């Protein structure tokens, strides 16, 4: 790792500010790029919108982010049962044999941007039922995952610091400098 | 002339919906939706014949009213054989 | 003819059209936020400053993401809904009573009627395009609820007309000068809530377009910015009712603020109303539309027949 | 080959497929002008071998796993070649395009210079890629006829089956076909030797 | 009438060309054959209704009813009061009874 | 001018109407003819109130029976042409630079508004939409509307029987 920077150290440091790239873009037209892509990556990191995909247990804590103690409203997250109208998917649950042709047909019919978080053990690597007959192992065989949430039942703060690393990647993502350098 | 100038053109397109009401080349549904576009072009017509009297326009939601009843009557005995004559009876070009 | 009355005109509808639009996303704010504290949670926050610009925020991302189709080969049919839905949404604001001059409609409430009478047929070209069974269910539905109580909404506005004497929407103004007509209107107000909760799909009347029993009903399949528009339009018809129900019941006061703070009061009664109630059904909804509005619009305009021959004696 | 010596040369004459630039390039609206397609010739002079891209892939795996395949020139072809009127007219007869109202008709593209001068305008205005892939590249590789070169091998030595055209295509243009009017599809005609001979003499 | 074709034409030209720029603004990513299917949940894929169609026509006879309605508040200040409410008391009482007759049967 | 515009804009949308085929088109295309109908009755006419009642009775009440039916009629979707879009716009330019070359007080029409009456017609100041609604709520021309109502009920009694339910 890095060892987290000592106060007598990181008071030396600048403030990092909200753009991950940056002020000191050279041209005027790189740096025009680069505010319309922060522009761009706040608009989508402000509202994401996750879909109600709730296969199994995982999902009763996904609904605890819905819940008053947590709130995912105020992180622009809230939950859009159409697959059309919704950003994220939240894979929440056991994907299983039979249910491997809806999932893949649900993320192919949902518009791209498209961002997965893979919720659970289930969701990710197969988890508790790895070695079953019909639970396919993981959902990254299928569906292209980004984030994917550790724990069996994840603690909703574990889910919302998911939803959070989502919208740092969201925050990180560079369209308009990759085709100025395409 | 005033024939010519001034209602010629409802005229011109009641001959047009007449003639798209009993062309073959049509279906049952065109022949109603003509109809109404008929129905429009009388009242058309009779708008302008009302307006040359001064306070006889109230006659224009009787008319209505009738048309009206008829283009209703029209789809119910067009939509009465969907149980009979099943749902391909909309594509029938000939009677 | 002098030519300020049309540039005025068209500077003034334009105005409104704006101020209709930036209302709209403040008023998607404002329902977000207040019906979060409907429940015990928050509403929107650390989005900018305390969450004000979140509608900007769903603006840019709806405006950004791919406009998907229910079908590859022909799609021009999707496209005409959201446009005539935010066209009537922003074309129905002109009957708005103003007292400087910008419209001078002596039938507003035949406009009106006409503007709600085109509802059903946006949200019928919104649900047969959209290629779904789903889509094609909520379109009936919608086109069902819309057209049951567009007869119940014209025979209530109709017995409100029989009030001022004529049509002129800014006759409501003068016939208010000494008292609302909250007072003598009270199962009317009642009555007209669930007439403007059933015209816009809101929660009491959400079996057209809700998240339950459909996934969506005419909003299936749109995405990526004719949702935008739908949602705009929707929004739009909200602030219509609440400036609707502002001008009939509570005193017309156009020019004083405390019209405009009791239409954002009407707006937060109708997001108080979406937070709270449950959800109607078809037979009920037939029964509700067709039998006990219909019965009390017909016995209490016969009621207003009588009043108005009474008082035309007395005069 | 000056660089690196032993490097294998898979040459793809045209390759279909799902999301591809030939099928999709020929099912757009941008390429049709008022449901009519021009075609270089009307399309009859230039005969086309194109190639499926799982033909490919396998292919470039077979030239990977196998290690005689070492600087050696690949003519990747199809089965069977095809002039290029008979494809496209039977790429509208798949896509419901062969009914008497939708006024399909094959003209001859070097009358048209209001194709051309649309075509430049969509390399100048887009951005990114332009719209369908109309750039003057590919109007002239559809121009250029597929040529095979007589002693220089063909992936059948390369151990893959090649799928035939009549059995992928029509799966790749059933989304593609048009709502039907209210008011099987005959398979092409393939170009043999003597034949494309007798047409280019 | 003709500023309100004005500004009708102004409202639908301004709806189209912010949804022509909403369709550039659009990322343009590669079209594929399960993007494009209706949406049925989950795994991929109605007849006439009488009962909507009757719900439809007595829609449109109480339109065209109230299409009668609405004159008479205009006329009862330019007209005879006997036959005003006797018209008007006839025909909301024959509605009423219609109404009743058709809940009842 | 402008009823000139809606004489343009009808004629294209009758000879489209006649062009095309799939019902429910010839459905849109009976919908946007019905506003411009609308409007050109209005143009004749001391107010507005009969175009309103036209579109109120015809559009938003009858014809959405025509959508519904039209609708559930045909599975496809419109097979959008634009030769036929150019040729009603081609039409449509043309018809509107032959409307600015003619004279347009020859070809206005000669029914009279409520601005082109005499200034010293009592009639006129009185109320708007008053006099020509009338004779509606009046002896003895108050049986055709009773009639009309009846017959309105009529009408449903005959609906509900000749469909059976
Ligand atoms: C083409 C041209 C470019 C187009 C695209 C532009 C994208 C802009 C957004 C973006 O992503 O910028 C990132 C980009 C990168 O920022 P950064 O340098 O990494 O971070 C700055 C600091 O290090 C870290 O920021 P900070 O901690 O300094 O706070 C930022 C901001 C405070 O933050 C904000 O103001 C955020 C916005 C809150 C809005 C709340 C109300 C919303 C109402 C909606 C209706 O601070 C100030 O504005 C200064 C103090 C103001 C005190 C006011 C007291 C009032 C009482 O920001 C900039 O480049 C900033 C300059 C350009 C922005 C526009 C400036 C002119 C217009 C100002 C408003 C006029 C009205
Ligand atoms: C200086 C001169 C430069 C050269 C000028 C050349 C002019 C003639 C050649 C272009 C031409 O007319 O091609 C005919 C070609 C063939 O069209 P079509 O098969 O007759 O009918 C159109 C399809 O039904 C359309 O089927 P679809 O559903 O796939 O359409 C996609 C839709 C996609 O629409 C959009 O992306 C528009 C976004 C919304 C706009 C606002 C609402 C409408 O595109 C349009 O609506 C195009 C406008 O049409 C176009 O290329 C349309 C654009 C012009
Ligand atoms: C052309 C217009 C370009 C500016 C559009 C407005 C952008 C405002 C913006 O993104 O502000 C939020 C962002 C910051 O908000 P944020 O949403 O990234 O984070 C909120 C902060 N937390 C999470 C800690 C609660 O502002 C900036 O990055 C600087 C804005 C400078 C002023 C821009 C115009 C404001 C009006
Ligand atoms: C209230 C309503 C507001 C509506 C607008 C809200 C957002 C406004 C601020 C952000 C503007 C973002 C513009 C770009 C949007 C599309 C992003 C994208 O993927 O572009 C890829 C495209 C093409 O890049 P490409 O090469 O990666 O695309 C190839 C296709 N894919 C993505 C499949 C690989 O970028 C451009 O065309 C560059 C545009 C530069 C100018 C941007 C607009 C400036 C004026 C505003
Ligand atoms: C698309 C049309 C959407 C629905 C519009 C309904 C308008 C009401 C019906 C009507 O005839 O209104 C008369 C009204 C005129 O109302 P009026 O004549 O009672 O008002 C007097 C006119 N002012 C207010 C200026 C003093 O005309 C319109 O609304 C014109 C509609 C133009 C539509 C253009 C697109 C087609
Ligand atoms: C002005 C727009 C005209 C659009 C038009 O006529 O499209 C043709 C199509 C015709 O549909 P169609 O499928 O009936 O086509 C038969 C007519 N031909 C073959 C001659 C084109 O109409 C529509 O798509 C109607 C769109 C709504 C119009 C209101
Ligand atoms: S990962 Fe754990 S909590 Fe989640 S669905 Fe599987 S067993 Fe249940």
């Amino acid at each position: 790792q890095q060892t987290l920077p000592v106060a007598e150290v990181a008071q030396n440091l600048p403030k990092k500010g909200y753009s991950p790239f940056g002020t000191k873009q050279s041209s005027v037209a790189e740096w025009s790029l680069a505010r319309l892509d922060d522009l761009l990556n706040w608009g989508r990191k402000g509202s994401i919108w996750p879909l109600t995909f709730g296969l199994a247990c995982c999902a009763v804590e996904m609904m605890h982010i819905a819940a008053p103690r947590y709130d995912m409203d105020r992180y622009g997250v809230v939950f859009r049962a159409s697959p059309r109208q919704a950003d994220v998917i939240i894979v929440a649950g056991t994907l299983t044999n039979k249910m491997a042709p809806a999932l893949r047909k649900v993320y192919d019919q949902m518009p791209e941007p498209r961002w997965v978080i893979s919720m659970g053990s289930c969701a990710n690597g197969g988890g508790y039922y790895h070695y079953s007959y019909s639970v396919v192992r993981g959902c990254d065989r299928i569906i292209p995952v980004d984030i994917y949430v550790p724990g069996c039942p994840p603690t909703a703060e574990a889910l919302m610091y998911g939803v959070l690393q989502l919208q740092k990647k969201v925050k990180r993502m560079k369209t308009l400098q990759m085709w100025y350098r395409k | 002339m005033i024939m010519i100038l001034y209602w010629s053109l409802p005229m011109i397109l009641f001959i047009l919906g007449l003639f798209c009401f009993v062309s073959n080349r049509k279906h049952l549904l065109s022949m109603l939706l003509s109809l109404e576009f008929i129905v429009l072009m009388l009242f058309f017509m009779l708008f302008i014949y009302l307006n040359m009297l001064n306070y006889e326009s109230y006659f224009s939601m009787m008319f209505l009213t009738f048309s009206v009843c008829e283009g209703a009557l029209g789809l119910s005995i067009l939509v009465s054989m969907i149980r009979t004559h099943g749902n391909d009876y909309f594509q029938s070009f000939s009677i | 003819m002098f030519y300020m009355e049309f540039i005025l005109s068209l500077i003034g509808s334009l105005l409104l059209i704006i101020c209709v639009l930036v209302s709209v996303a403040f008023l998607t704010l404002l329902e977000r936020k207040v019906l979060g504290y409907i429940q015990i949670r928050k509403g929107p926050n650390k989005v900018g400053l305390m969450g004000i610009p979140q509608p900007f925020c769903d603006a840019i991302k709806l405006f950004t993401k791919e406009q998907t189709y229910p079908l590859l080969s022909n799609y021009l049919s999707y496209y005409i809904s959201p446009i005539f839905s935010l066209f009537l949404s922003l074309f129905v604001w002109m009957c708005m009573p103003f007292f400087v001059k910008l419209y001078s409609f002596n039938l507003g409430g035949l406009f009106f009627l006409c503007c709600t009478s085109l509802g059903v047929y946006t949200v019928m070209v919104a649900g047969w395009s959209s290629n779904s069974n789903y889509a094609l269910l909520g379109g009936l539905r919608a086109v069902a609820q819309t057209i049951s109580y567009e007869v119940s909404l014209a025979l209530i506005l109709l017995s409100f007309i029989f009030l001022i004497g004529s049509y002129n929407m800014i006759y409501f103004f003068f016939y208010q000068v000494y008292m609302w007509f909250l007072i003598i209107l009270f199962p009317m107000a009642l009555v007209w809530v669930s007439i403007s909760l059933a015209e816009t799909n809101r929660t009491p009347f959400d079996f057209a377009e809700g998240e339950s029993e459909l996934v969506s009903g005419f909003n299936v399949e749109y995405s990526s910015g004719g949702f935008a528009l739908i949602f705009m339009a929707e929004y739009a018809s909200i602030l219509f009712m609440s400036m609707l129900f502002c001008v009939i019941f509570l005193g017309c006061d156009v020019f004083n603020l405390l019209f405009y703070m009791k239409l954002t009061f009407i707006s937060f009664v109708f997001i108080w109303v979406r937070g709270t109630l449950p959800r109607f059904r078809y037979d009920k909804l037939m029964y509700l539309a067709w039998k006990c509005f219909l019965s009390f619009s017909l016995n209490y305009l016969l009621f207003f027949i009588g009043f108005k021959i009474l008082l035309f004696s007395l005069l | 080959r000056d660089a690196f010596p032993n490097a294998t040369i898979i040459r793809p004459a045209d390759i279909y497929g799902s999301e591809d630039r030939f099928l999709r390039y020929y099912a757009h609206i941008w390429r049709r002008q008022f449901r009519s397609m021009p075609l270089w010739h009307k399309g009859e002079k230039t005969v086309k071998q194109p190639v499926y891209v799982s033909d490919v892939a396998q292919a470039i795996i077979n030239a990977a796993k196998d290690p005689d395949s070492a600087g050696r020139i690949y003519q990747a072809v199809g089965p069977k070649r095809y002039q290029l009127s008979e494809l496209v007219d039977w790429f509208h007869r798949l896509m419901r395009k062969d009914q008497k109202r939708w006024g399909y008709m094959r003209y001859d593209m070097r009358w048209d210079p209001t194709f051309l001068l649309k075509a430049k305008l969509n390399s100048f205005i887009c951005p990114g890629t332009p719209i369908g892939g109309l750039h003057p590249a590919r109007i002239e590789r559809e121009a250029v006829t597929d040529k095979v070169l007589t002693g220089v091998p063909t992936l059948e030595d390369l151990g893959v089956t090649l799928t035939t055209m009549e059995q992928q295509v029509p799966w790749e243009l059933r989304p593609y076909r048009a709502a039907l009017y209210y008011d099987t599809p005959s398979p092409p005609k393939c170009i043999e030797a003597r034949d494309e001979l007798r047409l280019f003499a | 009438m003709f500023s309100i074709i004005f500004i009708a034409l102004l409202i639908l030209l301004i709806t189209t060309i912010v949804m022509f720029l909403a369709s550039i603004l659009s990322k343009k990513a590669l079209i594929d054959r399960e993007k494009s299917s209706p949406f049925e949940c989950g795994f991929d894929p109605l007849p006439f209704s009488l009962r909507f169609f009757l719900i439809t026509i007595i829609f449109l006879i109480f339109d065209v009813e109230i299409a009668l309605i609405l004159p008479m508040i205009i006329i009862m200040k330019y007209s005879n009061i006997m036959i005003w409410t006797i018209t008007s008391i006839i025909f909301i009482l024959i509605l009423l009874i219609g109404l009743y007759h058709e809940w009842n049967q | 001018m402008i009823q000139l515009m809606l004489y343009s804009l009808i004629i294209t949308t009758s000879i489209i109407f006649l062009n095309m085929i799939h019902p429910l088109a010839l459905g849109l295309t009976l919908l946007i003819q019905t506003i411009f109908v609308c409007l050109l009755t209005g143009l004749m006419t001391k107010s507005f109130w009969y175009s309103y009642i036209l579109f109120l009775i015809f559009l938003g009440g009858m014809l959405v029976l025509f959508i519904y039916v039209t609708s559930l009629a045909s599975n496809e979707m419109f097979n959008l042409s634009m030769k036929l879009t150019l040729f009603s716009s081609l039409i449509l330019i043309f018809m509107l630079i032959l409307s600015f070359i003619m004279d347009k007080t020859s070809s206005s029409l000669f029914l009279m508004n409520n601005d082109m009456q005499s200034i010293i017609n009592m009639n006129s100041y009185f109320m708007e939409n008053s006099l020509s609604l009338n004779k509606l709520y009046n002896f003895p021309t108050n049986f055709i509307t009773i009639l009309l109502m009846n017959y309105l009920l009529i009408t449903l009694i005959v609906i509900v029987k000749i469909t059976k339910l």
